[PDB]
Order: structure tokens, then C-alpha cells, then sequence
């Protein structure tokens, strides 16, 4: 398939980024594309063979490079704010009627790396009324203040992550939906059966994946550095 | 504007080595009939072959064994060349040529000469250069005194320039007699009535 | 030589068709693949259609095209939820060999869930060391964003309990307050639920 | 295979090492436009074509990579058969009819294979031009290469071939 990597990124105004991709099709055909708003997809650069890189419709900004048949590489010599979007990698053979996608990569390039704050994950037990009116129990959970939107969230019933019966929002939420760097805050759900909930041998656990820093970075603050972590928030039965 | 359309070269699965690619649009009568032809040619050495009055990738060589049985099988490959007459050739034909190689036409420049000196009762020889013109279609005629002169008449064969312009240069044995009036007869499809360019003797 | 996509998003209730446009300006353009794109991945082809014919049916999925007014339409039948995407339109001048494709900006599609039976009401969930919350309302209704700031309402979800049906809906309202006045910004139905 | 009008659509040459390539358009022996390689744009023989016809640079840049993909194959195939060098032959001949006083002088390569060519007594240029490899039926090539010149009896002028296939540099005098 193709396989972009990293699937997230965080960096500085002016640093270096460089995205890669990686393709087992046999294909001779890569692309990179830049997913926006109001903007569609755009086309960066391609190439038709490793030696060769072609520019697109946007290569301002963005280096290529195909040093393999199988590679091709963005390169972000001087990032800069007006970058941060969700990157795409695909290929195609000659004449390749269909294009072949990555999964994606969320950048975000900062000016400075203080916002960058990983979220507080809380669950809240379901209300006994709606025990008592629909036999039915409804967990929510809430991790709130975080930067940037780079999160997701799972759940976990019994040691097992659940898909049945689960619901999270489709986007974040600003906490202060004026200023440039506001926090987000994102809400979810689960519900299980009424007499499931209240066996107390049952644990539900909420389960953050953030995406933040690295091990390579530099944290100048008192505060703890944003790396990549989890954050769980986990109840049980009554 | 109007869009020149090339085929879709199909792919394959001190020293030098030259590969190449061509692909013939031979017309006759307009579009009356066409017939496509796309050649590999790798050394010198022609290897593969499609031709629309056969409708299948034959193999020119050894070489060729693969790549015709290959790009047979998969019609993704076959159908699109075998329609390539109509997207590449009866295209081109019927659209940006017309706008362009089948619309020059160039008038000649015609001037006569005297290679040697002019020395009245000896013999000498007029030469009638006909420069920049296109298509190459062209008739040039000699006249002493209104007389088609074919004899001691020796003309080049056609010059091509390399610029969409031709050049013929026609030579003509004659001995200049007092009185005498040499004309060169040029008749040209981008003329509406033949150019006479004259000499007194 | 732009190709355009009307309406930027849409919304359609289950089982009742959606229809996805598209124009192009160049005349010369013979292939048009649709691109639907789910969100958390990368976008994958749908069904192409070429400019010879007119329609490709591929069971739930139908492309008309126009090569006159050079206009498109995907109609998408008995539509599921789990057809909600964004859904581009893509057309390339396979003449040039140009490998480009120029997509369009895409339209946004919205399955509702048909609901039948519900029971909207509003509960309040406990901290387990507050937050309001409005379940089992029917889909017809819109949720709005609190008019004060710092009342942080998230827009409406779809829940489906695999084993007993169901679809339910939900919203999650918090601030740092009673669950009475949450909604009140919001347009509720006068038959909820207030323990 | 006679025919009244030939289009020779799609001409892609390409040869290692120094991943040398070409691509062409020709009619009726004559050249409507090459796709400059290194630029990215097609360059028109006749400029006046130019207004009147378009070809995307691109639908090119694509064929030759097909073509260098097959040559790297091919050479394999044939456990690595170098190609065989051919001796050139020069014709030069001027454009309009040299008048003692505005002209220009044609050189004209033929029979060039591998197409790796370099085209009074001393290093001239003043408004050459030179064009693009045409191909021949026995799949060697041919090129011109104008010179842009003012006639007189103190000045003769040549054509210096440099090429493989020939021992020596070779010149044609004129």
C-alpha cells in the first residue's frame, strides 16, 4: 500500500521537516498533497522515476525528492505557519487510471512550542435516572485542554477496546473560540446495558492517544514536557 | 486552444546503449484512411511492433518475445493503442494540423543569375534560384522568347532547410544574343496566377 | 480548466437518496473518477465514468453525465449512515498524459440516522472524583452552541448499541450551572424529559 | 507504406549513460516543435505554430520516463550489448542564394548514430541554431545547424563534426 511517516508532527517556525512515504505497488508514478479547508486537495510535486521530481501546483515552500521507485520525500527547509494542514502521499502506475492514497499526516508548525499542552481525560458515571427510564447507562468522557487537535480517543470495557455502542464528536471544540492558540476540548460517549452497568466487576476506561513532542526536542518551561502519551480516566460498576 | 495528442509509449517489465520509440500517422486522401504504426526500436535494432493493419503487438525479434505476448493479454494496454488512431492520429490530423502544417503556404523568392560574366555571343548559363516556400509542390519552366526551353536544362532536386521553407535551383545552357528576353516559369499552389521573373539579354 | 462541486456540504435522512454535482470548464475532459474519503484516512477511488457514455450504475451508486451543459451528478440510493464523507469529483484529460487528475473541493455528506420512538431528555452525570447531557432526541432537531460563552455544547452523535438495535442520539453540555438552561439557547422539543 | 501526408508523432529517444533524451513531434520530414527537457516547456520549431497550437510539456517528461524505464530493462535483457557507432557525413549549402552582401549557411548532418554529435579557420558563432535530432529510416539520425553569415571573398568557412563513429574530427569546407 502507502504508508506515510510521521502520521503526526509538530515542529517550530524555521525548523526543518521532512516527510517521507513509502509505497509496494511497483508504482512509478508519487505524488504529495495538501489537504485544506475551502481549498480542496492540492498538488505540491510529483514524480514520474526515482532521479526525477516534477513541481505541482503549490511547490512553494516544499522540496521533493525520489531517491527510490519505491521513496518519495517532502522536505520543509524554512516551515512556517501557513503549512500546518494534513498532508497526503499517493501513487499510480503509468497511465495509472486510479491513485493510490497514504493514510495522512496532521503538521503543525508553531511559533512557539509553550502552547502545546496535553489533555486531561475525565469520565462521568450515567445519571440513575436514565437507569430508571431507558434501562440504559450512558458514560461520557471529556479531555480538555489540549494543543493541537492531533488526538484520538478510545474506549475500553473489561481490558478490551468496544466499538458497539460508541459515539465521539467528529471535530474538537475551542475552549476560546477567539484566540489563535486556544485549547481544545473534545466529548464522547458510551452506553451499555442498565444491569451491565451496575455489576461492579466491570471497569470502563477512557483512553487518550496525544500526539505532541518528541524525544529529540528541547522543554524550557517548569511545566512538564507535552511529550506523546496516554491519558486514561477509568470508573466502575455500582 | 487546439491540442497536439502523443501516444502513450507502453511500458516494459565505454559502453552506450539508445532505445527509441516512434509512432506513424500514415494519411491518404485526408481522413479518408489512416493507418497507425508504433515502433521500439532499441539499437538500431527494431524489436516490436504494432501496426493498425494488423491489430495485434508482433515481435520484430527475439528481443521482442516478451513485450508482444505481454502487452497482448492485458487490454488495458491493447485496446488503447489499437485506438490510438483515432486519439492521436485522426486527432492531430483533423485538428491542430490543420491550423497549422496543412495551412502554410509560402510563396518563393525567384531570381535569375548569371554564373559567368555576361559575354554577348558566348556561351554562358542562367540560373533561376527559387527560395522559401512551402509545401514543396512546385513547377519551375524555362522561356527563351516565349519558347519552353527544356534542352541544356538541368534542375537540383528538392532542398529541404530544415524550416518548413524548400529551395530548387534550376540551371540553364544558353548563349546570350542581343535582343533576347530569358523568363523563368514558376507555378506554385500558393500562387494564385504563376510568377515570371524575366532577363533581358 | 476548474471544476466545481455544489453543495460544498449536504445532509440526507437514511434511506432516501443524496445527490453530489460537479462541473467542469475544459471541454476536453474524457475521465472523471470520484474520490470518497472517510474521515481519520486518505481518500480512494468510488466509480469513474468516461464522457463516451452517459451513466454507470454500480448497484447503490449511479454517475449521469452531461456531455452538453458538461455537468455531473452521483446519486447515491438508500443511502446507509455509513456513507457519510466527503465525496470529490476528479477529472483528467487522458489525451495529454499529463498524470494530473485536478480534483474539485469536494462535497461533505451527512447521513441521518432514521429514528423512530425516541424519548429525549436531559440527565446529569456525576464527577466520580458536573455535566449535563441530552440523549434519545430525534434528528430533526438542531443543535446550537450555548449563547453564553464558557457553555461548552458539542454538536449532535450518533450511538449504536450492535446488540439491541439502536440508534440513539446525544449531546454533551458542560461548563463551570443547572441542566435546565443548557439547551435553552437551543431549539428543544417541548415534550423532553427534565428530572 | 506510401501515403500523401505522415505525421511522426511521439518521438522518444533516450540513452545511457548520462541519461541523455529527446522528445519530438515531426510532419512531413519537418519538426513542429521538441519538449525541452530541462526546462519543462515545449519549444516550437515555427514560433507562428506556437500561436496557433499547444502540446502540454508534460505529456512528454511522462514517455520519456516509460523510456528510460524500458532501456534499463532491455539493456539487461541482452546481457548488455553495447550499441555500434556509425561515421557521419555533413552536406553544407546556404538558404537563400549567397548574393556578395543577410544570408545564412546550413550544415547537415546525416547518418549520426549514437545521437552524440558536436556541431576562417577559427572558433565562430555568431546566430547559430541548431535543431533537434530527426529521425531516418534505418533509425540513425540527421541534424541541421544554421549559421547566420555575411559573404566575402577573404573569408571561407567550415563545419566541425565531432562524433564517436569517426577516428578524427572531420570539416567540410565551403
Amino acid at each position: 500500500a502507502v504508508t506515510q511517516s510521521p502520521r503526526n508532527k509538530v515542529a517550530v517556525t524555521g525548523g526543518k521537516v521532512t516527510l517521507s512515504c513509502n509505497q509496494t505497488n511497483n508504482h512509478n508514478n508519487m505524488y504529495w498533497y495538501r489537504q485544506d479547508t475551502g481549498h480542496g486537495l492540492r498538488l505540491i510535486h510529483y514524480s514520474y522515476g526515482a532521479g526525477s521530481t516534477e513541481k505541482g501546483d503549490i511547490p512553494d515552500g516544499y522540496k521533493a525528492s525520489r531517491p527510490s521507485q519505491e521513496n518519495f520525500s517532502l522536505i520543509l527547509e524554512l516551515a512556517t505557519p501557513s503549512q500546518t494542514s494534513v498532508y497526503f502521499c499517493a501513487s499510480g502506475d503509468f497511465w495509472g487510471d486510479t491513485l493510490y492514497f497514504g493514510a495522512g499526516t496532521r503538521l503543525s508548525v508553531l511559533e512557539d512550542l509553550k502552547n502545546v499542552f496535553p489533555p486531561e481525560v475525565a469520565v462521568f458515571e450515567p445519571s440513575e435516572a436514565e437507569i430508571s427510564h431507558t434501562q440504559k447507562a450512558t458514560l461520557v468522557c471529556l479531555a480538555t485542554g489540549f494543543y493541537p487537535d492531533h488526538v484520538e480517543l478510545s474506549w475500553w470495557v473489561n481490558g478490551k477496546e468496544v466499538h458497539s455502542g460508541v459515539c465521539t464528536d467528529p471535530q474538537p471544540l475551542k475552549e476560546q473560540p477567539a484566540l489563535n492558540d486556544s485549547r481544545y476540548a473534545l466529548s464522547s460517549r458510551l452506553r451499555v446495558s442498565a444491569t451491565f452497568w451496575q455489576n461492579p466487576r466491570n471497569h470502563f476506561r477512557c483512553q487518550v492517544q496525544f500526539y505532541g513532542l518528541s524525544e529529540n526536542d528541547e522543554w524550557t518551561q517548569d511545566r512538564a514536557k507535552p511529550v506523546t502519551q496516554i491519558v486514561s480516566a477509568e470508573a466502575w460498576g455500582r | 486552444r487546439v491540442s497536439y495528442y502523443g501516444p502513450k509509449t507502453s511500458p516494459v517489465q565505454e559502453r552506450h546503449f539508445v532505445y527509441q520509440f516512434m509512432g506513424e500517422c500514415y494519411f491518404t486522401n485526408g481522413t479518408q484512411r489512416i493507418r497507425y504504426v508504433t515502433r521500439y526500436i532499441y539499437n538500431r535494432e527494431e524489436y516490436v511492433r504494432y501496426d493498425s493493419d494488423v491489430g495485434e503487438h508482433r515481435a520484430v525479434t527475439e528481443l521482442g518475445r516478451p513485450d508482444a505476448e505481454y502487452w497482448n493479454s492485458q487490454p488495458e494496454i491493447l485496446e488503447r493503442t489499437r485506438a490510438e488512431l483515432d486519439t492521436v492520429c485522426r486527432h492531430n490530423y483533423e485538428g491542430p494540423e490543420t491550423h497549422t502544417s496543412l495551412r502554410r503556404l509560402e510563396q518563393p523568392n525567384v531570381v535569375i543569375s548569371l554564373s559567368r560574366t555576361e559575354a554577348l555571343n558566348h556561351h554562358n548559363t542562367l540560373v533561376c534560384s527559387v527560395t522559401d516556400f512551402y509545401p514543396a509542390k512546385i513547377k519551375v519552366r524555362w522561356f527563351r522568347n516565349g519558347q519552353e526551353e527544356t534542352v541544356g536544362v538541368s534542375s537540383t532536386q528538392l532542398i529541404r532547410n530544415g524550416d518548413w521553407t524548400f529551395q530548387v535551383l534550376v540551371m540553364l545552357e544558353m548563349t546570350p544574343r542581343r535582343g533576347e528576353v530569358y523568363t523563368c516559369h514558376v507555378e506554385h499552389p500558393s500562387l494564385k496566377s504563376p510568377i515570371t521573373v524575366e532577363w533581358r539579354a | 480548466q476548474q471544476v466545481r462541486q455544489s453543495p460544498q456540504s449536504l445532509t440526507v435522512w437514511e434511506g432516501e437518496t443524496a445527490i453530489l454535482n460537479c462541473s467542469y470548464e475544459n471541454s476536453a475532459f474524457d475521465y472523471f473518477p470520484w474520490y470518497q474519503q472517510f474521515p481519520g484516512e486518505g481518500p480512494a477511488l468510488l466509480i469513474s465514468i468516461l464522457s463516451v457514455s452517459d451513466k454507470k450504475e454500480d448497484g447503490r451508486f449511479t454517475i449521469f453525465f452531461n456531455k452538453r451543459e458538461k455537468k455531473l451528478s452521483l446519486h447515491i440510493a438508500d443511502s446507509q449512515p455509513g456513507d457519510s464523507a466527503t465525496y470529490f469529483c476528479a477529472a483528467s484529460e487522458t489525451g495529454a498524459n499529463t498524470g494530473k487528475l485536478t480534483f474539485g473541493h469536494g462535497t461533505i455528506l451527512r447521513v441521518h440516522p432514521n429514528i423512530q420512538n425516541p424519548d429525549p431528555a436531559v440527565y446529569q452525570l456525576r464527577d466520580s472524583k458536573s455535566v449535563c447531557l441530552f440523549t434519545d432526541f430525534d434528528s430533526q432537531t438542531n443543535v446550537s452552541q450555548s449563547k453564553d460563552s464558557d457553555v461548552y455544547i458539542t454538536d449532535k452523535c450518533v450511538l449504536d448499541m450492535r446488540s439491541m438495535d439502536f440508534k440513539s442520539n446525544s449531546a454533551v453540555a458542560w461548563s463551570n450551572f443547572a441542566c435546565a438552561n443548557a439547551f435553552n439557547n437551543s431549539i428543544i422539543p417541548e415534550d423532553t424529559f427534565f428530572p | 507504406i506510401e501515403a500523401d501526408h505522415v505525421g511522426t508523432y511521439g518521438i522518444s529517444v533516450y540513452q545511457s549513460p548520462g541519461d541523455i533524451g529527446q522528445y519530438t513531434f515531426e510532419f512531413d520530414g519537418d519538426e513542429l516543435f521538441y519538449v525541452d527537457l530541462d526546462k519543462k516547456e515545449t519549444v516550437w520549431m515555427l514560433p507562428e505554430f506556437g500561436q496557433l497550437a499547444s502540446f502540454d510539456p508534460q505529456g512528454g517528461l511522462q514517455n520519456i520516463a516509460v523510456v528510460k524505464h524500458n532501456l534499463g530493462v532491455l539493456t539487461k535483457r541482452s546481457n548488455s550489448t553495447p550499441a555500434t557507432n556509425e561515421a557521419p557525413q555533413a552536406t553544407v549549402f546556404p538558404k537563400s542564394p549567397v548574393l556578395l552582401g543577410p544570408n545564412t549557411l546550413i550544415c547537415f548532418v546525416d547518418n549520426i548514430f549514437p545521437p552524440v554529435i558536436n556541431i576562417n579557420s577559427k572558433s565562430v558563432a555568431d546566430g547559430v541554431y541548431e535543431t533537434s535530432f530527426f529521425v531516418n529510416r534505418d533509425y540513425s539520425f540527421h541534424k541541421l545547424s544554421y549559421l547566420t553569415f555575411i559573404p566575402s571573398d577573404d573569408d571561407i568557412y567550415d563545419c566541425k563534426v565531432e562524433h564517436w563513429g569517426l577516428e578524427e574530427p572531420v570539416l567540410k569546407h565551403w
